[PDB]
């Protein structure tokens, strides 16, 4: 592909980085929370009590 | 700022006339004038110049149509194509930084069209709509039946396209008329923000283009028609039409301060126009709403002088007998000395009004350029204009009586005359 | 006679605080 | 360019049956069952699906 | 220019030509054709002797193949006859593409 | 050519492991591969070229 | 020769200058043989209650009936043989009386305006004519639709607030007024220093202030009782209005969220904004799939006949939307791509738009004031909205600074996720419920 | 004076690439407002 | 008096995936196995269904 490069497709990837980054948090951390992943979730201030 | 300048004329050799004036504005214009127009048309093609000012966007040989819109549009610009029985003009602004990329398209679309036949067919369904938002207006039908009314052959001609053709015109026709009529000696051009040589080496590209002279057309006949309509819209309108003189004639000067005489405009916003003589004649022979004033017409061949009167069908007859009545009273002698000044002065306000603008004031320098090609300044239209005198007026009136007339009138019709009986 | 036209008060149904004709709303939108 | 869910023809069913079919107004609660039943239909199947893998 | 090089050019491009099977059914080469969104509109695009040209041409072969037969060899088209009627008009509607793509960038 | 190499795949699926079949197999798998993956869309360009288009 | 912001330079300045009664007077001088002489009040609509709201309306028709010294007829025999024309307009904040007219007769010219505003005789007879004009005028209106949805889209905007009305009135209420009520409006309303002279072309400021002083000076300033006419803030209201006629041939939807004060920057970028969605009409050439992107799909699947974006400007407050036109069975998807580019601009916008849209803007404010009565106009409105007249200059400055991470940041503040207000008068069947528009104005992938 | 812009002669249809078209000419009109009820009803055909 | 498999809801369908479907002519048996595929399903349910009854 060629069509898809140009001084604008770059700006507009640009805008929604953010978002895309969000988006990508809100699934990781709703990965962790369904599977109660003991690994991450140890390090957890208050969640870690659960775990006895 | 500099001190005010002036506008320089040339004509080079192949006749084209270019004049450029250069001021300060940080906008520029610039416009091209052809003086082919929709009496050039014979029967054989009709409807053509009213698809051909619709061309304008199309794509040509040096420039796509994608091209030109996106670019204008970028840079802000306007294209638009004033048209007319006599003359065709194009126009576009911008501004003064960007006039060296508008004139590539200017010149290009009228130089070298390339009238692409699967695209004329996909733009004739375009012609209905531009027809039916013109006759959303009444008074556009009366006039293009006012002129087919009076004239035999040249200039009856309409703007528009007749309804059995809007289907039927080919990219031919389009390119023949183009080839016959789009000489450069028939073209003039104009430009306001533009210095005057960069002008000369701009047009210089197009002398390769076009050249000598066109197909000449026919002189306007006179007939004397008349044309009826019979709608179902309860204000019936008319109109009564007599020869008048030719366009740019001192006797033209005469119809104009005659119909300016009879309250031909309206100054005084919601008011009654006392001074004119033909709201005060109708005024007491309808109740009812009215609408009435002078109609003036002046072209190369011919003019045209009469009256148009907005009224009640009940009350038309009336109407239409008190203006011409009133009219016969003037032809009789009876004219004060303060209404031909009054009348003149509302003349003079209206030409510097009128050509204030500088879209207007284009469109003068235009019209007079492509005739004549010598600007004529308003002071010298004030001394031409104050030379008439009441004997002239009352000549012109006299001779409005004695000839022949016209009339196309649309409404309801019930009550209202018929030439001959008038 | 288009311009005889008018709403209805509907004072019983809008929150407080949008109650006054005077008040603009822009300060309390964001919080409703 | 218009919505996606007028154009894909999996979308004009859904969009016709559930998003856009016009519906009075004043429909009571009487005709909240009808949705009901189906799902409990969905409920029934399921949980008698995972009693078929040990009855 | 190559001569002989060219000469075989020449002879391997009639043998494949030979070697497809549309010049059987009195087909042109613009009519195999895939139709897509660009190919739909060139054929909009083409004066009505030829559409109508095409569109019985293509009725033939659909027929032709509906029975398994073939056209007799005298009616064969021939690699040399053969007119590219569509390829300027596909041509410019390509261009027109890449235009509007190239201005869609930037 | 495809069609036969799928139906050596499947022959080769029926019979014992042993060196030739084997190495037939490996052979039979990367072409496979590769036909699907290189050799069809080359040939399609190049018949594109034969018939100018 | 000249730059665009070096020809900007060359535009004459404004003087100004107060007279003791506090009038403002402001001109332009150029070399043109003509000028235009008005006086622009900051009297309007929002300045009237129910008893007196088509006070405003019915003055101007009586403004040049007759007056003391040129009874009747007088008035416009004068302004006539002069070739000048008389004009004037009203508005729910502003009205003006300005006359075109030649330089050499820029005395006479003032001394009628001072007459008109001053001397306003209002005979009876002349009060009974008027009352049946405005109400078949008031018919009349009803006819135009724009109009129509405009007036409607204020009445649910400004619900309960004295800008919900319209200029011109009930009907009922133009029938029962009095020569006393168009007193007490005019003397309570009518009085320096709230008038604003203006005069563009070829005048010159010294005489325009000598002449002021003749005839304008007169004009009290004290208001009696102290009974001061102070403005009030306007509330805003999300709500819709729908008045359902099949008979119509097409739907004529409005909408529209609120928006600045005439007096804040940021009205500035949002006209940007206004320029990149653009206007669209049936009669314009090409644009087929080769204009702004709301006009390219404006005809795809021939949605529109027209559709203008506005953005009305009030003290304190104003409107922000945009208007559009469209058949029985398409208004929803007009709406849906309407509101899908609003959101694109809240979140995505490239620098070549805004590059398109700032052209589009400078050529917009340079052409319009072609012409001596616009520029007349913008002095007055200025003086009236401001205090000053912008300069071109400044103008140009302002628009420079305006940047796609700007517009982006204006537009969320304005228009993402908030309430709107939508009015609609014709076969409005299809047009999607309030719960609908109003979930369409944010995105759920943002 | 050759332009019939300035006259109340014939009309001047227009066109624009962004602009929308409207003729022109001063025969008598706009002034029956006044006296009348000329309604203005919307039709098949839109434009601002 | 015009035909009733073009009213009722239930034959619109079969009319149009069945009856009145075009098709191109010069279509092969390769055509044929879309059909066969059907078919087949049709028969293993069914054959399945009755060994499911003693299994
Ligand atoms: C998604 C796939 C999840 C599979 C792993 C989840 C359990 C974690 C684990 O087994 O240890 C590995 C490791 C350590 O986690 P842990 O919490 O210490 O071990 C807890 C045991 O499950 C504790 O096991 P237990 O024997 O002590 O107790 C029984 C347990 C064990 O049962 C299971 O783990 C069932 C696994 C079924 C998952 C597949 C379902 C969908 C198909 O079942 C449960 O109690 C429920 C938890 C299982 C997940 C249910 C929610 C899934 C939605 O867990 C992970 O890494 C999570 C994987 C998710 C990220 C994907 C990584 C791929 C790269
Ligand atoms: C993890 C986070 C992933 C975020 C992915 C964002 C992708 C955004 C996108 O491309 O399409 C916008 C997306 C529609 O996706 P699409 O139908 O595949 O359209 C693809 C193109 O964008 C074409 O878009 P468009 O032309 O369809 O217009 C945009 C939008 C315009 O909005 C509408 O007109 C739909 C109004 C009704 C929405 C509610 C439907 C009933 C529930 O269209 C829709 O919302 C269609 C919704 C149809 C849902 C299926 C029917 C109900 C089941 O609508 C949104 O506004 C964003 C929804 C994101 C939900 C995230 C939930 C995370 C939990
Ligand atoms: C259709 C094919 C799909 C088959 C679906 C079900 C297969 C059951 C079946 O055999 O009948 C259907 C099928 C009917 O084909 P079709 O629809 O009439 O013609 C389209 C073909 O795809 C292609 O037909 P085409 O004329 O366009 O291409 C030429 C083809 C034409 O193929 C034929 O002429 C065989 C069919 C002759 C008439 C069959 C009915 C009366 C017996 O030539 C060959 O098949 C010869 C290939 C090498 C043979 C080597 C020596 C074998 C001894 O029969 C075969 O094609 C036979 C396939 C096995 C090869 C037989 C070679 C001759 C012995
Ligand atoms: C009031 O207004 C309204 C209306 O009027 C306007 C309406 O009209 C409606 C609409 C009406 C309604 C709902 C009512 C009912 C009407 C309907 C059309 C719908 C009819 C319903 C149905 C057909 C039933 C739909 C389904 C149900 C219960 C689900 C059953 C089927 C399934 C797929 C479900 C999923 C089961 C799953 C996944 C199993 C769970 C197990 C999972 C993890 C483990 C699975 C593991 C595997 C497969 C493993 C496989 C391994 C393999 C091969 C091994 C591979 C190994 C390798 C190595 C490769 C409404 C609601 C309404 O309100
Ligand atoms: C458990 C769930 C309980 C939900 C109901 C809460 C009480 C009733 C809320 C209500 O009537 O809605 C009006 C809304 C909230 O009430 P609010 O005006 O904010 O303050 C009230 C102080 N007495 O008024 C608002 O201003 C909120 C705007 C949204
Ligand atoms: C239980 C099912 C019903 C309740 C949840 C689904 C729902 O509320 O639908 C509306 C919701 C939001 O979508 P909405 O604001 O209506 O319009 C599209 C955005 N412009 O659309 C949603 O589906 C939100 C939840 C998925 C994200
Ligand atoms: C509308 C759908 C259904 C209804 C109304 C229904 C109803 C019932 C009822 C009343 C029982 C008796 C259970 C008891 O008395 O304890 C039962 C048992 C059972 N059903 Fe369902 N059923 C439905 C769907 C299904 C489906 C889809 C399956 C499997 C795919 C299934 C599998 C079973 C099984 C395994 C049992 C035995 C449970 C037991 O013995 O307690 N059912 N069903
Ligand atoms: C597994 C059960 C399947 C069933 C019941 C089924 C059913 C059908 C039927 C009845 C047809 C019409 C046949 C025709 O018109 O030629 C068809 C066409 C088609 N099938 Fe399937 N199919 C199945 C699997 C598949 C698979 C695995 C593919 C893999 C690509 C596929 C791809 C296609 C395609 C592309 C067509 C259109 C052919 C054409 O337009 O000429 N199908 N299918
Ligand atoms: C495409 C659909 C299906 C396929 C491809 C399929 C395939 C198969 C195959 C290959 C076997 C083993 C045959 C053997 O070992 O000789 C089998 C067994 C079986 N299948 Fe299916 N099947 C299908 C649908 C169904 C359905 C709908 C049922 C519903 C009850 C079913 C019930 C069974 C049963 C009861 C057996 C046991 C066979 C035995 O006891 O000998 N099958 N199936």
């Amino acid at each position: 592909v060629t069509r898809f490069l140009g001084p604008r497709y770059r700006e507009l990837v640009k805008n929604w980085v953010p978002t895309a980054y969000t988006w990508g948090a809100v699934g990781a951390v709703g990965l962790v929370w369904a599977t109660d992943w003991r690994l991450i979730l140890d390090w957890v201030p208050y969640i870690n009590g659960k775990f006895k | 700022p500099p001190q005010p300048q002036d506008l320089e004329f040339t004509k080079l050799p192949n006749g084209l006339v270019i004049a450029s004036l250069e001021n300060y504005s940080p906008v520029s214009r610039i416009g091209l004038f052809i003086k082919a127009g929709s009496r050039y048309e014979d029967f054989s093609n009709l409807g053509t110049t009213h698809l051909l000012r619709l061309t304008s966007s199309l794509t040509t040989k040096g420039a796509s149509s994608f091209k030109i819109t996106r670019g204008i549009e970028a840079v802000g610009g306007k294209l638009s194509v004033t048209a007319t029985r006599e003359n065709m003009a194009y126009t576009v602004e911008c501004l003064r930084g960007d006039v060296d990329i508008l004139m590539e398209f200017l010149l290009n679309v009228t130089t070298a069209p390339e009238f692409r036949r699967w695209e004329v067919a996909d733009l004739q369904p375009q012609l209905k709509i531009d027809k039916a938002v013109a006759f959303q207006n009444p008074q556009t039908h009366v006039i293009e039946n006012l002129h087919a009314a009076a004239y035999r052959n040249a200039l009856a001609n309409p703007l528009y396209c007749p309804d059995y053709r809007i289907g039927k015109v080919t990219s031919e026709e389009l390119h023949y008329f183009v080839q016959n009529h789009f000489t450069s000696a028939r073209m003039a051009l104009i430009g306001l923000g533009v210095s005057h040589p960069v002008l000369k080496q701009v047009a210089e590209q197009f002398l390769n283009m076009r050249g000598g002279l066109g197909l000449s057309g026919a002189k306007a006949n006179y007939r004397g028609g008349e044309i009826r309509e019979q709608n179902g819209d309860s204000l019936v309108h008319a109109a009564f039409v007599a020869e008048s003189a030719v366009a740019g004639s001192a006797e033209a000067n005469a119809f104009s301060v005659l119909q300016h005489v009879l309250g031909a405009g309206p100054h005084v916003k919601r008011g009654s126009n006392t001074t004119s003589h033909l709201h005060q004649a109708v005024a007491k022979a309808t109740q009812q709403p009215f609408d009435v004033s002078a109609f003036n017409a002046s072209y190369s061949d011919s003019g045209l002088f009469g009256i148009y009167t907005i009224s009640q069908a009940t009350a038309a007859g009336d109407v239409i007998k008190a203006a011409y009545n009133q009219v016969k009273t003037i032809a009789q002698g009876n004219l004060s000395n303060t209404d031909v000044q009054a009348a003149k002065n509302k003349l003079k306000a209206g030409y510097l009004m009128s050509v204030e603008s500088s879209e207007c004031f284009l469109e003068e320098v235009g019209s007079q350029a492509l005739v004549a090609g010598s600007y004529m300044p308003p002071s010298t239209v004030l001394q031409q204009i104050d030379s008439v005198a009441n004997a002239d007026i009352i000549n012109a009136a006299k001779k409005f009586v004695s000839g022949q007339k016209s009339m196309a009138a649309s409404g309801n019709l019930g009550h209202t005359p018929f030439v001959d009986e008038l | 006679s288009h311009t005889d036209i008018k709403v209805p008060d509907f004072s019983e149904y809008r929150r407080l605080e949008v109650l006054d004709s005077t008040k603009s709303s822009r300060e309390s939108s964001e919080a409703r | 360019m218009t919505p996606m869910r007028k154009t894909n023809p999996l979308m004009k069913l859904i969009n016709h049956s559930f998003i856009d079919l016009p519906t009075p107004s004043n429909i009571s609660a009487w005709w909240n069952f009808g949705s009901l039943l189906g799902a409990c239909l969905i409920l029934q199947i399921t949980t008698g699906l995972f009693l078929a893998m040990h009855y | 220019a190559v001569s002989a090089s060219g000469k075989w050019l020449d002879g391997i491009r009639k043998w494949y030509y030979n070697a497809a099977g549309f010049n059987k059914l009195g087909l042109m080469r613009d009519d195999t054709i895939y139709e897509d969104e660009d190919v739909k509109e060139a054929i909009r695009r083409l004066p009505e002797n030829l559409y109508n040209d095409r569109m019985f041409r293509i009725k033939r072969a659909l027929d032709l193949n509906l029975k398994h037969q073939i056209l007799p060899k005298e009616q064969w088209t021939k690699y040399e006859e053969e007119n590219f009627y569509l390829e300027p008009y596909l041509k410019e509607v390509i261009r027109e593409r890449k235009e509007r793509e190239e201005w869609a960038k930037k | 050519l495809l069609a036969a190499d799928l139906l050596i795949l499947t022959w080769i699926g029926g019979q014992p492991v042993s060196y030739p079949f084997t190495i037939i197999g490996q052979v039979a798998s990367v072409l496979y591969f590769t036909t699907i993956l290189i050799l069809m869309p080359t040939i399609s360009l190049i018949e594109n070229k034969m018939l100018k288009w | 020769t000249a730059t665009f912001a070096q020809a900007l330079q060359f535009v004459p300045e404004t003087q100004v200058s107060l007279l003791d009664n506090g009038l403002r007077v402001a001109s332009e001088q150029s070399s043109q043989p003509t000028c235009t002489v008005g006086v622009w009040i900051d009297v309007g609509s929002r300045f009237e209650t129910e008893k007196n709201n088509g006070a405003g309306y019915f003055l101007e028709h009586l403004a040049f009936k007759g007056t003391k010294n040129r009874p009747g007829s007088a008035l416009e025999k004068e302004v006539e043989s002069m070739g000048a024309h008389l004009n004037a307009y009203s508005t729910r904040e502003h009205t003006a009386y300005y006359i075109k007219a030649l330089s050499k007769d820029l005395p006479k010219a003032v001394e009628l305006l001072g007459d008109i505003v001053q001397n306003c005789s209002l005979e009876d007879s002349q009060i009974e004519k008027e009352r049946d004009v405005i109400l078949r005028e008031m018919q009349e209106n009803d006819a135009s639709m724009r109009d129509v949805v405009f007036n409607y889209l204020h009445a649910t905007a400004f619900q309960g607030t004295p800008l919900a009305q319209a200029v011109e009135g009930p009907s009922e209420n133009v029938r029962k007024l009095s020569r006393a009520d168009l007193t007490e409006y005019l003397s309570t309303h009518y009085k320096a220093p709230r008038m604003v002279l203006a005069a563009a072309g070829g005048v010159e400021h010294q005489q325009l202030l000598d002449l002021a002083q003749k005839h304008l000076g007169g004009i009290p300033w004290t208001y009696a009782e102290d009974a001061v006419p102070t403005l009030t803030p306007c509330r805003f209201t999300g709500s819709e209005i729908r008045h359902r006629d099949d008979a119509l041939p097409f739907a004529h939807v409005a909408i529209a969220v609120e928006g600045p004060g005439w007096a804040s920057p940021d009205n500035v970028a949002l006209q940007v904004a206004n320029a990149i969605i653009g206007h669209y009409d049936c009669t314009y050439g090409g644009g087929v799939h080769l204009s702004s992107p709301l006009a390219s799909g404006a005809v795809a699947n021939k949605l529109c006949q027209s559709f203008q974006t506005f953005s009305i400007c009030y003290a304190e407050t104003g409107l922000l939307g945009a208007h559009f036109v469209c058949d029985r069975m398409k208004i929803d998807d007009m709406m849906f791509v309407l509101q899908g580019q609003w959101m694109r601009l809240c979140t995505s916008a490239t620098e070549s738009e805004v590059a398109r849209g700032k052209n589009i803007l400078r050529n917009a404010l340079v052409s319009h004031l072609d012409g001596t009565t616009p520029v007349c106009e913008d002095i007055g409105r200025s003086l009236l909205t401001y205090g000053r007249r912008i300069p071109l200059a400044e103008w140009e400055s302002r628009i420079a600074e305006v940047d796609a991470s700007v517009v982006r940041e204006i537009c969320s503040k304005y228009i993402y996720d908030q309430c709107p207000a939508v009015a609609g008068y014709g076969p409005i069947e299809q047009l999607p419920d309030y719960n609908r528009i109003r979930s369409g104005m944010f995105w759920l992938r943002f | 004076m050759l332009s019939v812009a300035s006259r109340s002669g014939p009309f001047a249809p227009v066109l624009s690439a962004t602009s929308r078209g409207v003729a022109g000419a001063l025969r008598p009109l706009v002034q029956a407002t006044v006296p009348a009820t000329p309604e203005q009803p919307v039709l098949d055909l839109k434009r601002p």
